[PDB]
DNA sequence: TGCGAAATTCCATGACA
DNA sequence: ATTGTCATGGAATTTCGCA
DNA sequence: TGCGAAATTCCATGACA
DNA sequence: ATTGTCATGGAATTTCGCA
């Protein structure tokens, strides 16, 4: 503060005030004569005072904040200072956005044998046909396979009736939903346990997660739409006709129906593929455990060229889920406890509790 | 000829007047004659309605190229051909009085009928809510004849509920007289 | 037809059927022995209906229905058919999404001068306070210099109560605004000519085209979050503190605030800039001229790799605004009638009204 | 001494008691001493509340480090004062009974007295309305000692309202005697 | 006539619903 | 008859202080 | 042993809110 | 304690039919 200033003013030398500008006395302040003009130097004791002055007229980021200070003053490594109060600020650490993205999606492996996997989830509301309003979406994660269930809410309940009849066809090892009331009531918990079914989440507000069977909510509500384009809107009755189209239509990239990929046949359906009809049972299923293992899977994507991956120990925040009008988009800095995939972390939440997130519901906290 | 395939063929056949369940009195068996996969469906009568109500759920999942069945009203009513003809069924029936399956399919019509029997005994009103259970034991059953269980046949794969207990299936001799309490 | 598959079955050639393969009778169909199995070849006058049933089956596009047809017959150019169903299919047309990109975005010159243009619009509705709703937010285009004021409503009636008070100051040769009620109402349109003022409309349902005010938006909303965090949210009183102290934030592109760029000079605020200190006012004003006119201006991106640009004639669909729930998400095709600017285009819309549209509210119809 | 600038400082004043205009009966002055530009701005009363409440739709445009006035009861308020402390703007005040401003600022509130009387005769009750033309008049007027406008003194530009006519501002010898209507 | 560190510039990222 | 924009904070690049 | 055209594969684009 | 997906239709590339 005074004493450094002090021992400038004299002609000494100090650590950071380069030798070759004149420091001087003038209306009582330590002045410098800089390229630009003359800049008052403030006292160390007074510049945390002054940053903050500057950053809080609009709570600027790192150059709009030196942009004004540089307007008066100067001293050795402003930004420093400014970076230094950007990280405390904790209006602009909730409130702004990220300027880094996350890193490259994984994709998963494909399970391996149809109903080792499920992907449950509900589309609606949509509008009232027969008393109904949803749908659920089972997709059984190897094959695509899916089953339609009308339904009048996203509940427990309806799940359960809709279930109970799916899976007097087989059970399945593991069910993968989002955080729905319907799937994560202590209910539903039971319903599985009593049958030996592993429940398995989505992190939350992440349908990525969900991708394989919100994926196939499109396909259904486009034929949906297209099957009811210049008629009312009455999708009960076409719910089994769309379940049957879409189980029967080849994914280009497959070379196979869904149907295909769970029976290694056709049924008596139109266009059905013949090529098997000379083979045994024995033989065919042969062949469809063969093109079973064969099937394309995707690569994880380049990284964008600024993305960021989740570190232990990092603060980090998470994305406010509902936020309210004119209210901040995250919550405070939380600490990544456990990295469990590039793209899944275990955050400490300040209160604190565990949470498992996504990493696109994070941004790193910025300035440290 | 060409080898025997699932959705071949499915025989259909009702079981019952059952004792009311959730307000269902009959089921609707199909099997399929290659690989002896059953489902069930629990409707309110023997009619061409209900069947037709019913098999549109099942065809919603496949379409066999033939149906058999006896020479039941709800199957020899024209209602029952249009709808069939509508999805390419072809329909055959067994001449009257002398049905005929195969041996896998008189086997496992066998087992329907002894496992249902078996299982209504002590609780003859909560067979609706038992059937999921039911075709799983069914259709995770060992076939003596081929080697492997119906689950396998249809999709090529173990079942995540191998049925390990090959199960009794014979009244105990205390069910014996508990189904002769309630017929009085 | 019958014609054509008469006379290839007595072994002689006909263009599109390669001569290598057999050809012959059976069940009294016309078969062909292909590489990967034995298929039907249809008569001509019979694959139209055969494409279609293929087609129906979940409305697919061309290798999903190639495939379900390959599995029963075979024929020339079977594609080529398919093809023109796929732009046949009314259902298809309008439902299906588009897989072809907007060309690149352009960046309109800056307006030469304050007052040149105006660029206006609403936010809300916020939480009440003091029984104010809404924002109206007026950006100079040159200087980004921005007026706030507070409404209970997005009217007409309070857009020029609003513009009066603001107009006292200076008159704009343009005021730019999209299509919301307030500012495309005839009484609005008279306040405008009333003046000399031209007002100019945002194409519809695209506020890209308001950019420079919808970003003012951002600014202002996010400024508004951090002052509140904590406390209710009583934006009435702060308006008028937002308006002050974002026209005099920096730009760091720039650097120059709003306020500098519309004086030439800061007024009595927190840290203004000295430098012109000792020029005289019409120093000051001169060297302002020569600030405005060698500002930062970006350039057009680069196109992305599978973009397209509309052509005089094409046929193209327009977006449907609001789709009801299981409704198509396009308008039925219609023609580019003329090309305003590579982003910009009128079309002729089938009734057909002349409707001037962003080509990001279009789609390219498939297969001509 | 640094050349004058604008923002230096703000002449500022009241006219009225005037005829009720949408229930207003005063105008606060505001004249920029650099430039000449003017604001106007309705009140309800002379009272250091209305001043406050329309120097702080002004003060959220543009600060000025001084603001001059006479001893008006308003201005001389310590709520005032203090209203001017929390903005860093320094008050002065010209002494009793001896208002000083500066030759430009005298001649820009006559302007304003006359522009005004002119334009409120024949409609004494309508002048609420007429406040934002009044002001681009008086914004858009050449300055003889200056060649420029306050309008091209305050923004470095013309202006798209160039007001060509140098009007009469002298009464009209019919409204002379409307004038003497009125007040009878 | 070149080094280490600071200052400045660049620019992907995301949000105005 | 019209058309994206720009704060932000790490990283890349340039300039500075000294020799 | 290479040409023109057809078939197949590749893959950016956008949508499941 | 978990993780994107895949129909689509032009364009790129490969294969076919013939020589
Ligand atoms: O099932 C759900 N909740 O229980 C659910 C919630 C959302 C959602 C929320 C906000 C924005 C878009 C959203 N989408 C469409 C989507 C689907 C898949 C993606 F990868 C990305 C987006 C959803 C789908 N399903
Ligand atoms: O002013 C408006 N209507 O009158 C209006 C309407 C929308 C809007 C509609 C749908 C989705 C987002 C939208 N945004 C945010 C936004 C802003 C600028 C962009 F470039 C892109 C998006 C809007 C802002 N303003
Ligand atoms: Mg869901
Ligand atoms: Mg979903
Ligand atoms: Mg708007
Ligand atoms: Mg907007
Ligand atoms: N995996
Ligand atoms: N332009
Ligand atoms: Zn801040
Ligand atoms: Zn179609």
């Amino acid at each position: 503060l005074d004493a450094e200033l002090d021992q400038l003013l004299q002609g000494h030398y100090i650590k950071g005030y380069p030798k070759q500008y004149t420091y001087f006395l003038e209306d009582g302040k330590v002045k410098v004569s800089r390229p630009e003009g003359v800049k008052i130097i403030p006292p160390q004791s007074d510049r945390q005072k002054i940053v903050l002055q500057a950053h809080n007229l609009a709570h600027t980021g790192r150059e709009a904040t030196l942009l004004k200070i540089a307007n008066l003053y100067w001293w050795p490594n402003m930004r420093k200072d400014v970076v230094k109060q950007l990280g405390r600020c904790q209006q602009c650490l909730i409130t702004n956005a990220s300027n880094k993205a996350s890193g490259p999606i994984l994709r998963p492996d494909r399970p391996q044998k149809p109903f080792d996997k499920f992907f449950i989830d509900y589309i609606g509301p949509l509008p009232p046909s027969q008393g109904y309003l949803y749908v659920l979406v089972v997709v059984d994660g190897m094959t695509g396979f899916t089953w339609l269930y009308p339904t009048k809410a996203p509940s427990t309940s309806a799940t359960v009736k809709s279930l109970n009849v799916l899976t007097s066809i087989a059970i399945p090892k593991v069910i993968h939903s989002d955080q729905g009331a319907a799937f994560t009531s202590s209910t539903f918990a039971e319903w599985a346990k009593e049958r030996g079914i592993h429940l398995e989440f989505s992190t939350p507000y992440h349908p990525q997660s969900s991708g394989k069977v919100e994926r196939k909510n499109s396909d259904i509500k486009r034929l949906l739409t297209k099957l009811l384009v210049g008629r009312p809107t009455k999708w009960y009755d076409l719910l089994p006709v769309v379940q049957l189209a879409l189980n029967n239509t080849y994914s280009p990239v497959l070379k196979y129906t869904p149907h295909q990929l769970l029976f290694g046949i056709d049924s008596n359906t139109p266009f059905a593929n013949q090529d098997t009809l000379d083979l045994t049972r024995e033989e065919e299923l042969s062949l469809l455990q063969e093109i079973r293992t064969s099937l394309y899977h995707p690569s994880t994507p380049p990284a964008s060229s600024r993305s960021w991956s989740p570190v232990v120990g990092q603060l980090v925040q998470e994305r406010v889920a509902r936020p309210a009008s004119l209210r901040p988009r995250w919550h405070k800095p939380s600490t990544v406890l456990k990295v469990l995939n590039p793209r899944t972390v275990v955050i400490l939440d300040h209160l604190g509790n565990n949470r498992t997130v996504s990493i696109d519901n994070l941004k790193p906290t910025s300035h440290q | 000829d060409r080898p025997q395939k699932p959705f071949d063929k499915f025989f259909i056949d009702y079981i019952g007047p059952l004792p009311p369940s959730q307000g269902y009195l009959y089921v609707l068996v199909v099997v399929d004659g290659m690989t002896g996969f059953t489902w069930l469906y629990p409707t309110k009568a023997p009619s061409t309605s209900a069947t037709v109500k019913s098999l549109n759920v099942l065809t919603s999942i496949a379409i066999p190229k033939v149906i058999h069945s006896d020479q039941g009203a709800a199957f020899t009513s024209s209602t029952f051909a249009e709808w069939a003809k509508e999805r390419g069924i072809h329909l055959e029936f067994s001449t009257p009085y002398h049905p005929q399956s195969s041996g896998k399919v008189e086997r496992k019509n066998s087992d329907i009928k002894r496992l249902l029997t078996k299982l209504l005994v002590g609780r003859p009103t909560k067979w609706y809510d038992l059937l999921p259970v039911v075709q799983l034991a069914l259709n995770n059953t060992y076939s003596p004849v081929l080697k492997y269980t119906p689950h396998q046949l249809l999709f090529g794969i173990d079942s995540n509920t191998p049925f390990a207990n090959q199960d009794t299936l014979d009244l105990t001799r205390e069910e014996e007289l508990s189904l002769l309490q309630e017929i009085r």
